[PDB]
């Protein structure tokens, strides 16, 4: 699980 | 003196119109597993996002451009976010609660602040 993106 | 932090920051849904031609909008998204929806978990200073003064870490983003993110999977919104266009337009929500379970020893305190020990 989880995920972290710069947008 | 009149403090800003004894007030409680508002929790119903806000339109924030973004306008960062071709550049990143500064700043970073979390979650998109079963449901449990994309929260802001970081804000560039200096970005386009900053300089709006109108998005915060905890906000859920709730779509873009009319785009319903509620459900989103992290990937796909950032996707979304990154095709956006030039003119980005957020339905944001303040959600404290379900954003602390993402950062550790995070929670919220009397007035809605997300505070980390």
């Amino acid at each position: 699980n989880y995920k972290q993106f710069s947008v | 003196p009149e403090f800003l932090g004894e007030e409680d920051i508002p929790r119903e849904p806000r339109r924030i119109v973004i306008h960062r031609g071709s550049t990143g909008l500064g700043f970073n998204i979390v979650g998109g597993e079963d449901g449990e929806g994309i929260f802001i978990s970081f804000i560039l200073a200096g970005g386009p996002a900053d300089l709006s003064g109108e998005l915060r870490k905890g906000d859920q983003i709730l779509s873009v451009n009319g785009v319903d993110l509620r459900n989103a999977s992290a990937e796909q919104a950032a996707i979304a976010l990154k095709n956006a266009g030039q003119t980005v337009t957020i339905i944001a929500q303040y959600k404290p609660e379900e954003y602390s379970r993402f950062e550790a020893n995070s929670r919220v305190d009397s007035s809605g602040r997300i505070v980390t020990d």
